[PDB]
RNA sequence: GUUUUUUCACUGACCCGGUGAGGCGGGGGGGCGAGCCGGGCUCUCGCUUCUGGCGCCAAGCGCCCGGCCGGCCGGGCGCGAC
RNA sequence: CCGACUUAGAACUGGUGCGGACCAGGGGAAUCCGACUGUUUAAUUAAAACAAAGCAUCGCGAAGGCCCGCGGCGGGUGUUG
RNA sequence: GAAAAUCCGGGGGAGAGGGUGUAAAUCUCGCGCCGGGCCGUACCCAUAUCCGCAGCAGGUCUCCAAGGUGAACAGCCUCUGG
């Protein structure tokens, strides 16, 4: 009759991401006359650590193309990029690392990431620590590039959506061993409250449905139904396949 | 002298966290306290800030670059891939 | 010819007058005693544009170096990098009509 | 460097030579990196005039 | 030529006027015992002429071209030479290194130069020297 | 014709994304290429990429319009900015 | 000319007493379990239990997965990919 | 590995200022002048002023920190203080 953890977990108050010392809301810059028709140009004044972020930013300082002011953009730092770079972001902007431009005036097999899956919502695929999207084919008529994800799954995109050209920076930190639970637990308190993982068969049976018995056993199948309801839907959601994994 | 027969930065650690996980962490370690050949002044001073960030302490020019080295192998053969196609585009 | 530069370096060293560094070739640019200025390609790009600057009006040839001032270091003999490299008489080397 | 290391809100106290050193960006740039933002806004300034000559020339032809 | 003549426009790199323009009087290749550094004394621009439009008053327009000038030695490394030049005499009588022991002649040098720069502001040539470089 | 109805795009509720709702769509003036013996057209670009400066509150060219003794002391309105 | 603190050596010597009080590790050979550090039933269980790094599948490319909410063009993960 | 109040410098140059003075506009210089309301302020702070029914061997956040012995804020002994 408790409610289980993951159900805890989608409330908020402590299962929420620790977002102070946040160094703001990796984005792109916004469509306007010098993306869609030309390109802008700004300086990357620093590569910059988030907390709670596996690749750094960078604060690329623009000009504004209306008003007297001067405009800052917290961009996803493609690996390769340094300060003082001039990153320049539109249609006519060349094609180099850093230097953004939609997906359409840029030839297949081009490595991108920070990439639009819809026009205008400003960098959403592939901007974790060191995943690379490529640009597999281009559809002139109707605007459709197929677009390959750090998955693998290939997306049909809609082709005027912009994305910063190379990898994002960070990239190989997984390959590194976290070597003791120290490690782990200053992680996590970067991010939200999930870390220390207590496995349901150890959880007593009020609490979680893989919980109680005298030996420390599950009794069911984990594998579960993608109906199952909420409290219930626990272990291997929805498996098609599942054990151990051989070749492809 | 020669004071650790084959553990280097990883002796730290002494006993703990496995044999294979002191053989394998000991490549990244090393790496990322590594003092690299800056590009920008030539000067051995490119030492890692944070995670993929690289800073030079001679310029002050930070530079995005890998988590544990200055440069992974799937970015450069990207930034040779990037400009390939840069060229092809052009003519 | 880019690893003759390398031989026509040496025959600086050895024979003629050079003037390693910036603020010493700025000098003997201004004195019109440089008769080529030869830069490294990760100079800082003000002081590449402040150099052809001075060479333009010295009427100086601007050598770019196709190395870094590690490796022009290296090719003008010595055991510290350079990025800015005047000469004032080449000796017996035609670095001028190369 | 000719500036006081104090509080922030002492400065309103202090007088305006002892806050700002007598240059242009004197007190809030140092004079290293004024002096490549002096030769930097010639130097590109005079690369302009250049293109302004550069495109004199391969219309006059056709 | 050899680029540090008594004609050449020169900005002035550092010291209280980082950034003004000054055309060299005397350029001093060697270095004298008083300065050994290599040096030319220059008398440059302090306040500029102002930005002047039509349909300004006569009297008003008298008031914004008021070139405020200035005399000084500078070193080679503390000037950056330029292409231009401006044909002005500037004599040696008046604005000279024997007007560095008097704040009653400097008051007088700081004045020739005042007027060879507002009496040719009105000319047109030299168009760019009056113009405040933009930083 | 009338309705049952598979299949393409239509927008107009309805949903989503951005924006400080800042240049969208046709058309014209103005530059690159194509075809006829100064001629009238079919389509393309429409201004910034060698460097850790600078850029806001318009110059320019038009036109009416306030006094005093056709000459002397200014504001407003258009392109510039179709 | 002004030294401030130790190390080392040898003498001599007491009724072999002398780290003189105080401070302050019992030691070895094996077995089982848990790698370790950490944690745990406040008031009978501090454990071989929990956690753990590592390892392995599983779901999901956002109108999405996972979850919350009486409700919503609602809310958490999400300042996310 | 905090924001924000707050403060300051800079870059710009719209303006303002007086006509050779009894100078002006102006000043982050040295004096001078006037003012600063409102609320808390005693004392205990723990083997007797707090919380555990109580002068309850429990619990309860900090600042200062002498001499000797000694590796030592260890233990023991002593000074001020109690």
């Amino acid at each position: 009759g408790r409610v289980i953890r993951g159900q805890r977990k989608g409330a908020g108050s402590v299962f929420r991401a620790h977002v102070k010392h946040r160094k703001g809301a990796a984005r792109l810059r916004a469509v306007d006359f010098a993306e869609r028709h030309g390109y802008i140009k700004g300086i990357v004044k620093d590569i910059i650590h988030d907390p709670g972020r596996g690749a750094p930013l960078a604060k690329v300082v623009f000009r504004d193309p209306y008003r007297f002011k001067k405009r800052t953009e917290l961009f996803i730092a493609a690996e390769g990029i340094h300060t003082g770079q001039f990153v320049y972001c539109g249609k006519k902007a060349q094609l180099n690392i850093g230097n953004v431009l939609p997906v359409g005036t840029m030839p297949e097999g081009t490595i991108v990431c920070c990439l639009e899956e819809k026009p205008g919502d400003r960098g959403k695929l592939a901007r974790a620590s060191g995943n690379y999207a490529t640009v597999i084919s281009h559809n002139p008529e109707t605007k459709k590039t197929r677009v390959k994800l750090p998955s693998g799954s290939k997306k049909v995109i809609s082709s005027a959506n912009r994305a910063v050209v190379g990898v994002v920076a960070g990239g190989g930190r997984i390959d590194k061993p976290i070597l003791k639970a120290g490690r782990a637990y200053h992680k996590y308190k970067a991010k939200r409250n999930c870390w220390p993982r207590v496995r349901g068969v150890a959880m007593n049976p009020v609490e979680h449905p893989f919980g109680g018995g005298n030996h420390q056993h599950i009794g069911k199948p984990s594998t579960i139904r993608r109906d199952a309801p909420a409290g219930r839907k626990v272990g291997l959601i929805a498996a098609r396949r599942t054990g151990r994994l051989r070749g492809t | 002298a020669k004071r650790t027969k084959k553990v280097g930065i990883v002796g730290k650690y002494g006993t703990r966290y496995g044999a294979s996980l002191r053989k394998m962490v000991k490549k990244i370690e090393i790496s990322q306290h590594a003092k690299y050949t800056c590009s920008f002044c030539g000067k051995t001073k490119m030492k890692r800030r944070a995670v993929g960030i690289w800073h030079c302490g001679s310029c002050m020019k930070t530079v995005a670059g890998g988590a544990w080295t200055y440069n992974t192998t799937s970015a450069v053969t990207v930034k040779s891939a990037i400009r390939r196609l840069k060229e092809l585009k052009d003519q | 010819s880019l690893e003759s530069i390398n031989s026509r370096l040496q025959l600086v060293m050895k024979s003629g007058k050079y003037v390693l560094g910036y603020k010493q070739s700025l000098k003997m640019i201004r004195q019109g005693k440089a008769k080529l200025v030869i830069l490294a390609n990760n100079c800082p790009a003000l002081r590449k544009s402040e150099i052809e600057y001075y060479a333009m009006l010295a009427k100086t040839g601007v050598h770019h170096y196709s190395g870094n001032n590690i490796e022009l270091g290296t090719a003008c003999g010595k055991y510290y990098r350079v990025c800015t490299l005047s000469i004032i008489d080449p000796g017996d080397s035609d670095i001028i009509r190369s | 460097r000719g500036v006081r290391a104090v509080r922030p809100k002492v400065l309103m106290r202090l007088s305006k030579t002892k806050k700002h050193v007598s240059r242009a960006y004197g007190g809030s740039m140092c004079a290293k990196c004024v002096r490549d933002r002096i030769k930097r806004a010639f130097l590109i300034e005079e690369q302009k005039i250049v293109v302004k000559v550069l495109k004199a020339q391969a219309q006059s032809q056709k | 030529g050899k680029f540090m003549k008594p004609g050449k426009v020169v900005l002035v790199l550092a010291g209280r006027y980082s950034g003004r323009k000054a055309v060299i009087v005397k350029n001093i290749d060697d270095g004298t015992s008083d300065r050994p550094y290599s040096h030319a004394l220059v008398a440059g621009i302090d306040r500029y002429p102002r930005k002047v439009t039509a349909a300004m008053g006569k009297k008003k327009i008298a008031k914004r071209s008021k070139i405020k000038s200035f005399v000084k030695v500078y070193n080679y490394n503390h000037l950056m030479p330029t292409r231009y030049s401006v044909d002005i005499p500037l004599d040696k009588t008046v604005v000279n290194k024997d007007v560095f022991r008097d704040p009653a002649l400097k008051r007088k040098a700081r004045r020739e130069a005042k007027v060879k720069f507002e009496e040719r502001y009105k000319t047109g040539k030299n168009k760019w020297f009056f113009q405040k470089l933009r930083f």
